[PDB]
């Protein structure tokens, strides 16, 4: 009796951290939700501490690579589009238009194989000045990446809209989430809880700003890794959104030519209307208000007395130097100048921003694949909900010499790290034994 | 009350010993591959130790106490603070080593011996 | 005689209560995908509620009657025409909207209370 | 000693009857297709006759002595050399035919008749 | 084989609303164009 | 030795050694490569 005896228990609530895969669940055809599982039961936890660690999370990786594999799963069974590289006889289109729209929109001309093999065909189109490069009268031209990759077009009936997505773990695993308002990367969260499957995320490709995204709580924050180290980048998140409108001002018809056996092409037709360019309005005062708020925040991390300066982009290629994002089946590239123009010390109108557009993109930083994008008949409107941005810094000198900030970015992986920081999935273990006063029984 | 899945995990062992079915019921409850990968994963990660609790002589229930003594050299702690102050999250740590000699000595000393006595005594 | 699988399904409950293993034995008995899809499907649809009656205190047997009374507010029918006139296809209908409180107060009130009486009486 | 998996397989039955968990514990312990193919056949090749074991009235244990006599026309061998001279690799051969009527009158004369004596004695 | 006859039981069928008609109707599609794929690509027959 | 059928003269013969003997060879020439693009995005190498 005073000798004790061990007994079994089953279902003791303990966990250990591990890693397995997860699965997507949500509720014409888009990339994502062709076939998944349709869908709460949140359970609050208490009297327990836990130490989080983002940037060592794993789920960022497998979601980052299966959306790679999803994206180039999608384009494959549409048309292999090879013979689009013969020389281009080409000129600037429509001179004596002495506006800001001068170098834009060259018109070009070429040869193309017919439906039947031996005959030839001549057909004519418009392109943008960033699309096509001359090699060393007209000049001869080829578009920017006929070499070192192939090209193929997205077959026109599918859509590019981002559906929200839920991520969810299988059984024997658990979703834990910190319910603190303020959170700064890592820390012990005294109020954590569990869920079965994560909330919604709309994974839209973005560079230099986050768009139609999730908000934060009443105090704006920063997140980094190395904070005095300066190698890597800096994420911020606002509390209240500001808005944005832009558009493309043209009506711009299309035409259709077959190439070979049973295939279809679309090229950019000709311009009805006038000639303008894409520009994007923002509210001036609200923008100043929010950026003064975010710098008044981040002065905590660089001393209360120092001078801070905002500068433009550095350079490099176009893919890092400007804010770029799709809208409705095209691609944008604006100038992004007049919002990093200010300096800062201790003591109704809008803002225009010019914006060019490109026709074929090579994203993912993976050279070898390149998509063609069909132009869209009709006018375009595009509104958004503005949230957060990304930032980097330069080198410098001793710590009084007016630190300077620039919008940087480039890498795709951090684009999600802004919105699944609050998640950690873990493996339960239900078996345990313990001594007790069970007078041992036959 | 029945709080929920992994509910009373922060509380003491006695309150955790009160309600346990909420862990049992939720233990089983181009891109098809990881669906079918997850499901086989989960089902035999369940019943690997369902069968190895089945060899432990109480496959049916969730708490059985069999014919095996306790070695005090594992821990010399009196019964009170075992069940009153330490919780389960701490409890696994100090027997994180002896776990194999638990699972070793457990039923190789029992589920033969008790049914050796069954096969030789009460079927005699 | 032993008719076959789902054999006596149209007959009354008492004759249906006579033979039941004919339902038990048949319960587990580019184009590879739905074969592997179907097999995992069948085995989980089996032992989901195999463990859900394994929790019900008589995991081994096929018929057990445990320590729980009956709410007469569910139905007031005397024992005779229950077992003599109504068959199974009718029987599930009138306890369709209730089955959850069956499964509710069935499990959480029995396999604890009897095992609380284990841990406190028979192991005192 | 515990030799290993299929350890004492050449020895006599009585020594083989001493240690048996070593067979139990090892029993569950582009090219992705056949790993996922192997695992599903492994788990359900196990529990096909685990459930057929479960219907044999002693789902928990590994040896149970139930209420069924023996047709002596199967074999008339005196008890000594049953357990002293013949080993298991020989033993399966001479009952390789009656194995169906073994499984026939196994529990369809027992978990049908001990069923009925539950049904009308223990259920009574 | 092992067909089993039933008794004392009724049932109401519903043809034209069955689902397996669809299942086999589309996997015979996928079987047919599975079969022809790895043999000869035959393009330049149009001059 | 190992065969399947030894009196049958149709099939082949296997044997196995008990100690290894060793083998050296090489290609004695210093060589160059050059890279020429084929069409869209492809790379070729030939013997220089
Ligand atoms: C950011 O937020 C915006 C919020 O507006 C969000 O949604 C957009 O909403 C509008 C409003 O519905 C969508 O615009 C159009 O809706 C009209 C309804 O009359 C349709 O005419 C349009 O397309 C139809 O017509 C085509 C011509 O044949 C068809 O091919 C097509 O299938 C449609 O039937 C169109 O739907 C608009 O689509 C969305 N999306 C966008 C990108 O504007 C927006 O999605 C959020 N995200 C981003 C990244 O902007
Ligand atoms: C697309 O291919 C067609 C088919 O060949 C081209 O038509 C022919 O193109 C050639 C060279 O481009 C032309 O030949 C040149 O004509 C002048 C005329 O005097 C001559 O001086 C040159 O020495 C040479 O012969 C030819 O006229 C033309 N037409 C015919 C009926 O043969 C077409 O030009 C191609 N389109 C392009 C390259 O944009
Ligand atoms: C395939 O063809 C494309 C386009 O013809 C090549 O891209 C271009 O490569 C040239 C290489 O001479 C680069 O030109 C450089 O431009 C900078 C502009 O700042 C200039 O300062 C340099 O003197 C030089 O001329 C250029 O980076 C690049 N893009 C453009 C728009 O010209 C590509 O290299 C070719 N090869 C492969 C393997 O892709
Ligand atoms: C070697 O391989 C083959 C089959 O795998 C067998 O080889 C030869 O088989 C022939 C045909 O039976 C034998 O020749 C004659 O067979 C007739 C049958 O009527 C018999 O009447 C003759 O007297 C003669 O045997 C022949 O013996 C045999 N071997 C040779 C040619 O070397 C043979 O079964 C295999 N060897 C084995 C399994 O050892
Ligand atoms: C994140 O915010 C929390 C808010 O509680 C900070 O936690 C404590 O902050 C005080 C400030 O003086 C420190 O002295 C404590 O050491 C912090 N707590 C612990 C347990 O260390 C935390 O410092 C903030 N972290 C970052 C990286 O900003
Ligand atoms: C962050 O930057 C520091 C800056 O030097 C890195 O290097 C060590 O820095 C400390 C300052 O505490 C020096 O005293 C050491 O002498 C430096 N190294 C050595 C060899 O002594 C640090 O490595 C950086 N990296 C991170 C992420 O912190
Ligand atoms: C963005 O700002 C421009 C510039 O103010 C706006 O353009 C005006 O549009 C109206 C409508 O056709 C014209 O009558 C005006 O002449 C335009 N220019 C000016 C200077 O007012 C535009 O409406 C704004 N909004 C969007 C979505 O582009
Ligand atoms: C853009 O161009 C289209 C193409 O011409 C215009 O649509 C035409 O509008 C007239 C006016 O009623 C109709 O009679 C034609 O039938 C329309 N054509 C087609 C193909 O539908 C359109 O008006 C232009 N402007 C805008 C703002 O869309
Ligand atoms: C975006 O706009 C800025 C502002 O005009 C451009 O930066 C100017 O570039 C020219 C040519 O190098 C310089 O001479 C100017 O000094 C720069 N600033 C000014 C005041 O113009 C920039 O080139 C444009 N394109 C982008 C996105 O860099
Ligand atoms: C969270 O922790 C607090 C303090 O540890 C728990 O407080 C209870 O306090 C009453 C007051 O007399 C005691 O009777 C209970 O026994 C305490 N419970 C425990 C578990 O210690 C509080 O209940 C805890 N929360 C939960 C859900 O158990
Ligand atoms: C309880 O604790 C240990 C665990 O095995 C046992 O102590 C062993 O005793 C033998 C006998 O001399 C020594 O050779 C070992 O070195 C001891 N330690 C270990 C770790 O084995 C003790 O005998 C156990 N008591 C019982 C009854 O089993
Ligand atoms: C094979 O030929 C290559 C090509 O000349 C030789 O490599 C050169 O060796 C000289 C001697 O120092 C260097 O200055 C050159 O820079 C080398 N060129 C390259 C491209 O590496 C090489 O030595 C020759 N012999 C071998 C490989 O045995
Ligand atoms: C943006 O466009 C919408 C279109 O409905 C308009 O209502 C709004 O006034 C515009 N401006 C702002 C600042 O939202
Ligand atoms: C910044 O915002 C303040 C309002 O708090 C205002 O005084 C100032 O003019 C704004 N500056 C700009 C450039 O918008
Ligand atoms: C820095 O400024 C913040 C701004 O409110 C203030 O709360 C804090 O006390 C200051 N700390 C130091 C060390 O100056
Ligand atoms: C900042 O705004 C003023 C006002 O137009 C302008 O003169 C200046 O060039 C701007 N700076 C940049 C970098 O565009
Ligand atoms: C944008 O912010 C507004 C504020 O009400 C919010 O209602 C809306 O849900 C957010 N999203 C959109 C697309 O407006
Ligand atoms: C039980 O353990 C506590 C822990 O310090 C101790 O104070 C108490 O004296 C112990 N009781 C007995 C009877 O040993
Ligand atoms: C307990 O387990 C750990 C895991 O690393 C092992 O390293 C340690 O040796 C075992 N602890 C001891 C010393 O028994
Ligand atoms: C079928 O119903 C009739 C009606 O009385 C009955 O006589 C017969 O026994 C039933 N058969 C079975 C197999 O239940
Ligand atoms: C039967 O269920 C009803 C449902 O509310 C309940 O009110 C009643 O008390 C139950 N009967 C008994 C005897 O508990
Ligand atoms: C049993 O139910 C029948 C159904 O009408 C009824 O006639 C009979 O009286 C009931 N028996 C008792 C004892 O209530
Ligand atoms: C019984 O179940 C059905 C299924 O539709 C449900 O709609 C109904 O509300 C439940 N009926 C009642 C009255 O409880
Ligand atoms: C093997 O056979 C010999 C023969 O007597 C016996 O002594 C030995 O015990 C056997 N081995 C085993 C493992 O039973
Ligand atoms: C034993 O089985 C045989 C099988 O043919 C049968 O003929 C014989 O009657 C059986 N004996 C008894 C006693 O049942
Ligand atoms: C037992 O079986 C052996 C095997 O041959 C035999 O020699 C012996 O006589 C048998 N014993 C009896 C009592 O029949
Ligand atoms: C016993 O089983 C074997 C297996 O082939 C079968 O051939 C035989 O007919 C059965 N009965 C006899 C007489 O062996
Ligand atoms: C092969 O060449 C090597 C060069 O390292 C030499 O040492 C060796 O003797 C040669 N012969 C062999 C391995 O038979």
């Amino acid at each position: 009796a005073e000798n004790l005896w061990v007994t079994v228990y089953y279902g003791v609530p303990v966990w250990k951290d591990a890693e397995t895969t997860l699965f997507c669940a949500s509720d014409h055809n888009v990339w994502a939700t062709h076939a998944c599982v349709p869908t709460p039961q949140e359970i609050h936890l208490e009297n327990v501490t836990e130490e989080f660690n983002m940037w060592k999370n794993n789920m960022v990786e497998q979601m980052h690579e299966d959306i790679i594999s999803l994206w180039d799963q999608s384009l494959k069974p549409c048309v292999k589009l090879t013979p689009l590289c013969v020389t281009l006889q080409c000129t600037n289109y429509a001179p004596n238009l002495l506006s800001n729209m001068r170098g834009e929109l060259k018109q070009c001309s070429f040869n193309m194989t017919t439906e039947l093999r031996d005959k030839k065909q001549k057909v004519y189109s418009l392109f943008y000045r960033l699309d096509v490069v001359q090699i060393n009268s007209n000049k001869e031209y080829r578009l920017i990446n006929c070499n070192t990759s192939a090209i193929t077009q997205a077959c026109p009936k599918v859509s590019f809209e981002p559906i929200p997505i839920h991520y969810c773990a299988p059984a024997g695993f658990a979703i834990l989430k910190c319910k603190d308002k303020k959170f700064n990367g890592t820390g012990p969260c005294p109020s954590v809880s569990t869920v079965q499957c994560t909330h919604g995320i709309k994974p839209v490709v973005s560079t230099q700003l986050l768009l139609n995204g999730s908000l934060a709580e009443e105090e704006v924050i920063i997140r980094s890794e190395n904070i005095t180290n300066n190698a890597k980048n800096i994420l911020v998140q606002l509390n209240t959104p500001v808005q944005i409108n832009c558009t493309r001002p043209n009506n711009n018809t299309v035409k259709s030519i077959r190439i070979g056996p049973g295939q279809a092409f679309y090229y950019f037709g000709d311009i009805i209307g006038d000639i303008r360019m894409a520009h994007c309005n923002v509210s001036k005062a609200t923008w100043n208000e929010t950026l003064g708020k975010v710098v008044k925040q981040l002065r905590k991390h660089f001393g209360n007395n120092t001078i801070i300066r905002f500068a433009q982009s550095s350079g490099g290629d176009l893919e890092v130097t400007t804010h770029s994002f799709n809208c409705g089946g095209e691609f944008f590239y604006c100038n992004t100048s007049g919002l990093f123009n200010s300096t800062w010390i201790s003591n109704n109108d809008s803002i225009v921003l010019p914006c060019r557009i490109k026709q074929i993109i090579n994203m993912w930083q993976r050279i070898g694949q390149a998509m063609y994008a069909p132009p869209i008949q009709g006018v375009i409107r595009c509104v958004s909900n503005i949230t957060g941005l990304i930032l980097t810094r330069d080198g410098g000198s001793t710590n009084s010499t007016t630190e300077t900030f620039r919008p940087g970015g480039g890498d795709m992986r951090d684009n999600w790290r802004s919105e699944l920081y609050k998640y950690k999935v873990v493996k339960i273990e239900p078996l345990g034994v313990a001594p007790t006063r069970c007078k041992r029984r036959v | 009350v029945s709080l929920g899945f992994l509910g009373a995990a922060g509380s003491t062992m006695g309150a955790a010993s009160m309600t346990l079915t909420v862990q049992a019921r939720n233990l089983l409850s181009h891109w098809g591959i990881k669906q079918l990968q997850a499901r086989v994963l989960a089902v035999e990660h369940y019943l690997r130790d369902q069968q190895l609790l089945g060899i432990w002589g109480c496959s049916g229930k969730l708490i059985c106490c069999t014919n095996v003594p306790w070695n005090s050299s594992w821990s010399n702690r009196n019964l009170s603070e075992i069940w009153d102050n330490m919780t389960w999250l701490q409890w696994d740590k100090e027997i994180s080593n002896y776990t194999q000699i638990i699972y070793g000595l457990l039923e190789e000393s029992q589920n033969q011996q008790e049914k050796n006595e069954q096969d030789l005594l009460a079927l005699d």
